[PDB]
């Protein structure tokens, strides 16, 4: 229910005359995603790749946000919140062109008016935040409204093509004449130029509040209204990993004032996440409650001129190469997410679970496991279109504050690995009997975990396992004992000293999880990933 | 090094370069303008090469002008040769159709009549008047010859095939290709119509006054006009079948350098041109006839820089020639869709919504300038819009024709009842006092746009005659004037956004009358708009944020007797009388318009009572879109067809008094075709 951004289009009212639609409103359905962006100031792929296919009547540019890299078209118009101006990981804003209307007389159609997105994406989702303490974020933020016949929205957007009426209003228009976008200098109180965000995020409870305002022009007449800014919105959101969720108030109501704008209804679909390596930046969606309001954001810690903790792990490991390379991740450990898509690891309607995804160039072969733990999963990961090979495991970590003290807990699970030195052995996880098994004992007060991993005739067929913890996770070592696998008179197979690292994952560790590969040094080679439950005693 | 290289099509003609060359640069400093001669096989690879990049300018006839203009090679003309006198240069000369007198009928009537044309494959003779004739023509109209031989019951059609097409010699039998052919030629073809062998003669307009050996006499004869009917022989500016350039230069449409070109031949006019000197000529050569320039030319002219191939050749030209080469006839009968032309998007909007409801009875198309959409009308490509007495101005000397007027006033005799025209005021607020008409130096001012009655021309002309002098910028501080240089300080003020500032259209919020009145209240110190601005605007009546507590008591008005009064003592203070705003058109599209224009309002003009479930032509956000929305109709024109006619005599010499003002590059363009 995460990913890397999401856009929503412009609505285009039908006005055909006495077949005319009186409104259109806006859905959940709406969203689309953006895909992983490859340079995140650039416009999202797909809905650009809409766009430029879109017929106009001579003016066939492409008008998008500032700050954006446009395609294509001192002075000129801002929109940033002062001091964070800066963005790396992530982008919000709109882009659009001024499109020709859309007949179709055999159905009784016509739409009418501009074309275009609001819209965030961000690269890499954070897996480290701060542990601690209140941070201030600022950035902008931008709407699209519904359309309904005789609908204007006066104080924001100046209705001469209709806007709201005929065709979505949104914070693009080039009607839009009341903000500060345009001028030259600040008032002591703006917040900057345009529709800028600001909240407050407190990493230490888990919770971000905020304000979504406009900052308003000041000349001449009306330099008499005292107030430079407008605030449209409240938000409360609590953080759940890298991801929030929340709500949006809307802020300006009189009534029983009928309004002149579109921010009305509040909303309980508030969503957003963190990116970049501590969490630094953040973009977030919400649809108001009426569906008459989409809004996109962005904000970011103040620009250049606490410790972190570990919020997931979500790792692939190559079985040709014995690479490791660490997967984005959304904080959900029933999503995987590869090359930029996300892969359902629970069904839509049994313990250990093998599907095909086709996205809609590859085709994924997962083996997945286990039923009975909510806040891992792992297994094998298979590319084609001839075959690649992985293997998976991602968790989301339990919180640092939240980790037991007992010294003495067991718990047990499975593995899958392969392993070989001169000739290959591969076992898969299972749920019994002589099947791959995995044990530990983890004493939290001693910072100690030890475990071992038996294989299908064991053990005989053994791993070992020793490690230290720290925080919400922990590093070790794992050895074949003496001498070798048996790799199955039989060949065997020498592992000493592979580097192990793990987590341990849900509220209160109920579960723990983890991997090697080897070598890594300077014989054979192994790849591991683990995963167990906490057992009662 | 700047370097001009010219395109010959001989050998004979490179060597006259070369002449040229050398003789240049006995005269231009070596730093300066220099001549390299590039020869090639033909005009087409001349005007290939100059596409290339391969050269820079070659002189065309005028169907070459046309052939140079077409993609891929995108070429247009820069520098005109002109011809017979420096005060009253000839550029162009005129097609005509000429008859005799009372003989009863008009263009459209000369099926089954007999021709007589100057001979096949000329101009005026032929190409202009078959082609505009092309549609009228039996079918199968190919081959072209036999269509014409069925269209006219008997010709002279000197250089014809008569062995094929025996009627097209049927008045000089043989069809002869030389003066030994009585009938061949200019005179040849004149002296058919008068030994009255033929109906009609197709041949230039300085034809009949050569030809007369008597010279009165011309009382005999008359024209026929494209809107079918006829007008005295002198009349030929005002009736003809075409009106085309001699001898064109032409260039590069980007990249041309057309300056360069236009140094050189300035300067090697002044030292070789005609009588100039003995040592070179550029208008004759020993060598051949007619060599990179023709032998009659006295000099030349810069043709402005707004010209395109298009406009320049005018429209009947260009319809002549396109039937020629395309040949797609419409397959009827009675009035098409009007295109009319809307101003950037905003005008846009409504004009489709206008179409969709006319049931394409009216069709739409946009420029993003109100220049660019009458050279769209002028074209062809749009068929009419409304537009400020300043460019019903404009439009007229470009060529068109007001039709209908906006009328703002409210009655029941609305179409059938002339206006005066509305009051030009100059609009200040009341908290500000001592300002007055006397003194507005160094104050800040807000116009409707650049170059619209009240607004600027108005205004301007009066301060202008105060003044003596055009540059309005230094004398205002600052102002929003759109449509001004977008550096200039009379664009300052404005509320545009990015580049949109200072745009003379509705992405510039300042722009029109509203927008002018706004920026009074935000910005300005004066602003200049009509008389019922500030009520439209005050008092609620208009609901948005920024005039919805606006007060019409808080304003005055600026006499010119140095005084001030209340916004509604507007008829004892203003500037000057406006005339209405009116549709413009095409001659030939006048009739069409004036009666779809007529049903369109009788159904959605002033009597639409509910304008939000229905559509009100006349209306639309405090922004003036396609018509002013104070418009109460359209109204019946009768005599006043022309521009002049129509503004009147007061106006007309207004903004002639502001002519070397004028910033207009649309203007500068139609005035050069026609003074
Ligand atoms: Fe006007």
């Amino acid at each position: 229910q995460g990913g890397y951004g999401f856009a929503m289009r412009l609505k285009r009212r039908n006005w055909y005359p006495g077949a005319e639609e009186s409104e259109v409103k806006l859905n959940e359905s709406d969203w689309e995603a953006t895909g992983l962006p490859t340079k995140p100031k650039e416009l999202p792929k797909r809905q650009k790749s809409v766009i430029e296919k879109v017929e106009t009547d001579g003016d066939s540019d492409i008008y998008s946000s500032p700050y954006l890299t446009p395609s294509n078209h001192v002075n000129q118009p801002k929109n940033q919140a002062t001091g964070h101006e800066n963005f790396q990981y992530v982008y919000s804003g709109w882009f659009y062109k001024h499109a020709a209307s859309e007949k179709d007389f055999s159905n009784k159609k016509i739409k009418s008016g501009d074309d275009g997105y609001i819209f965030y994406h961000g690269e890499k989702p954070s897996r480290q935040l701060p542990a601690s303490g209140k941070v201030i974020y600022k950035g902008v933020w931008h709407f699209v409204t519904d359309t309904k016949k005789g609908q204007d929205f006066r104080e924001i957007i100046q209705p001469s093509k209709k806007q709201g009426d005929r065709y979505s209003g949104f914070s693009g228009d080039g009607s839009e004449e009341y903000s500060n976008k345009n001028e030259s200098t600040l008032k002591d109180d703006h917040e900057g130029y345009g529709f800028t965000s600001n909240l407050e995020v407190d990493f230490g409870n888990k919770k971000l509040t905020g304000k979504l305002i406009r900052n308003n022009a000041s000349l001449n007449n009306n330099t008499n209204n005292d107030k430079h800014t407008t605030q449209y919105y409240s938000l409360d959101a609590q953080i759940t990993g890298n991801r929030f969720n929340g709500t949006a108030t809307a802020t300006d109501k009189k009534e029983n004032e009928t309004k002149l704008h579109p921010f009305v209804s509040d909303s309980s679909s508030l969503s957003g996440g963190f990116f970049g390596p501590q969490g630094e930046e953040l973009g977030f969606r919400f649809l108001s409650d009426d569906q008459k309001v989409a809004v996109v954001g962005s904000a970011k810690t103040k620009d250049k001129l606490s410790k972190l903790t570990t919020v997931l792990d979500a790792v692939e490991l190559t079985l040709n190469d014995k690479k490791i390379k660490n997967l984005d991740n959304f904080s959900n450990a029933a999503q995987l997410v590869v090359d930029g898509i996300m892969i359902p690891l629970l069904p839509k309607d049994e313990f250990t679970r093998k599907f095909e995804h086709t996205p809609e160039t590859k085709t994924y072969e997962v083996e997945v496991c286990c039923s009975n733990l909510n806040y891992l999963k792992y297994g094998m990961l298979t590319r084609k279109n001839q075959v690649e090979q992985s293997m998976f495991l991602q968790g989301e970590r339990t919180d640092e504050k939240e980790i037991p003290t007992d010294q003495n807990v067991v718990y047990r699970g499975s593995w899958y690995g392969h392993i070989a030195n001169g000739t290959s052995w591969s076992g898969n996880a299972s749920d019994k009997e002589g099947g791959n098994r995995a044990e530990f004992t983890v004493n939290f007060a001693d910072k100690k975990i030890t475990g071992k991993l038996t294989a299908e005739n064991r053990q005989a067929q053994t791993f070992t396992i020793e490690g230290m913890i720290q925080g919400n996770g922990f590093e070790g070592t794992a050895k074949t004992a003496e001498s070798g696998f048996d790799l199955d008179r039989t060949p065997k197979a020498y592992i000493t000293d592979a580097k192990v690292k793990g987590g341990f994952y849900g509220p209160k560790a109920e579960e723990l999880g983890g991997w090697f590969a080897y070598p890594g040094d300077k014989a054979s080679s192994a790849t591991v990933v683990f995963g167990a439950k906490r057992q009662q005693p | 090094d700047k370097t001009v290289r010219w395109c010959a099509v001989s050998e004979h003609e490179a060597t006259k370069c070369q002449s040229f060359r050398d003789h240049m640069k006995s005269v231009i400093p070596s730093d300066g303008p220099s001549v390299a001669c590039v020869k090639k096989a033909s005009y087409l690879d001349c005007i290939r090469a100059i596409a290339a990049n391969e050269a820079d300018a070659v002189t065309l006839d005028a169907g070459l002008v046309y052939d140079a203009y077409l993609a891929p090679n995108n070429l247009k003309p820069v520098v005109a040769e002109f011809y017979g006198s420096k005060e009253d240069p000839q550029t162009f000369y005129y097609a005509v159709a000429v008859v005799k007198k009372d003989s009863g009928f008009q263009m459209n009537q000369l099926r089954g009549k007999k021709s007589c044309h100057t001979g096949l494959g000329r101009s005026a003779g032929w190409n202009i008047p078959i082609g505009l004739l092309y549609c009228d023509l039996p079918e199968p109209r190919k081959p072209l010859e036999k269509a014409v031989a069925n269209f006219f019951s008997g010709s002279c059609a000197p250089c014809a095939d008569g062995t094929d097409f025996p009627q097209l010699c049927q008045l000089c039998p043989g069809c002869g290709c030389s003066t030994l052919n009585q009938y061949f030629g200019y005179s040849g073809a004149f002296k058919c119509l008068k030994d009255g062998a033929g109906d009609v003669a197709f041949v230039k307009h300085s034809t009949i006054f050569e030809n007369l050996a008597n010279k009165a006499d011309r009382d005999q004869y008359e024209l026929l006009c494209l809107d079918n009917t006829r007008k005295p022989v002198d009349e030929y500016k005002d009736c003809h079948l075409a009106q085309v350039p001699s001898h064109t230069v032409v260039a590069r449409s980007m990249g041309g350098k057309e300056d360069l070109i236009w140094e050189l031949l300035n300067q090697a006019q002044e030292h070789f041109g005609k009588d100039k000197s003995k040592e070179f000529q550029l208008f004759s050569s020993p060598h051949g006839k007619d060599l990179l320039f023709k032998d009659s030319a006295h000099g030349f002219l810069k043709v402005p820089p707004r010209m395109d191939a298009k406009m320049y050749l005018g429209y009947e030209y260009v319809t002549a020639i396109r039937n020629l080469r395309e040949g797609t006839c419409p397959e009827t009968d009675e009035c098409k869709p009007v295109k009319w032309c809307a101003l950037s998007h905003h005008e846009r909007l409504k004009c489709d919504e206008w179409s969709v409801n006319s049931v394409g009875k009216i069709e739409c198309v946009s420029a993003e300038t109100t220049e660019d959409c009458i050279a769209k009308i002028m074209n062809g490509e749009a068929d009419a819009m409304s537009l400020d007495g300043g460019f019903v101005y404009i439009a007229g000397k470009c060529g068109l024709v007001p039709v209908l007027a906006e009328n703002y006033d409210k009655s029941d005799n609305c179409e059938d009842t002339p206006e005066a025209g509305y009051f030009a005021v100059a609009v200040v607020k009341k908290s500000a006092s001592d300002l007055t008409w006397d003194n507005l130096k160094g104050k800040k001012s807000c116009h409707t746009a650049v170059g619209r009655t009240a607004g600027w021309n108005i205004p301007m002309g009066l301060l202008y005659n105060k003044i003596n002098h055009c540059r309005f910028d230094e004398f205002f501080s600052e102002g929003c004037a759109p449509g001004s240089k977008k550096d200039s300080s009379l664009c300052k003020l404005c509320m545009g956004s990015g580049l949109n500032l200072c745009e003379p259209n509705n992405k510039e919020g300042y722009y029109g009358y509203t927008g002018a009145f706004r920026c009074l209240v935000e910005k300005g110190d004066v602003a200049f708009v009509k008389h019922q601005t500030v009520p439209q605007n005050t008092g609620g009546k208009n609901p948005d944020p920024w005039a919805k507590n606006l007060n019409e008591k808080d304003y005055e008005l600026l006499c010119l007797d140095g005084t001030r009064k209340p916004v509604e003592e507007y008829a004892n203070c203003h500037l000057a009388r406006a005339p209405n705003h009116a549709v413009v058109t095409r001659k030939d599209k006048e009739a069409c318009v004036h009666k779809i224009l007529r049903q369109q309002q009788h159904l959605f003009g002033s009597d639409v009572t509910d304008c939000s479930g229905n559509f009100c032509l006349f209306r639309s956000e405090t922004k003036d879109l396609l018509f002013r929305d104070d418009t109460v109709c359209l109204a019946k024109l009768h005599d006043r067809n022309t521009y002049e006619k129509y503004l009147g005599e007061e106006y007309v010499k207004a903004v002639g008094n502001l002519r070397k003002c004028s910033t207009s590059s649309l203007l500068e363009a139609c005035t050069f075709r026609r003074p």
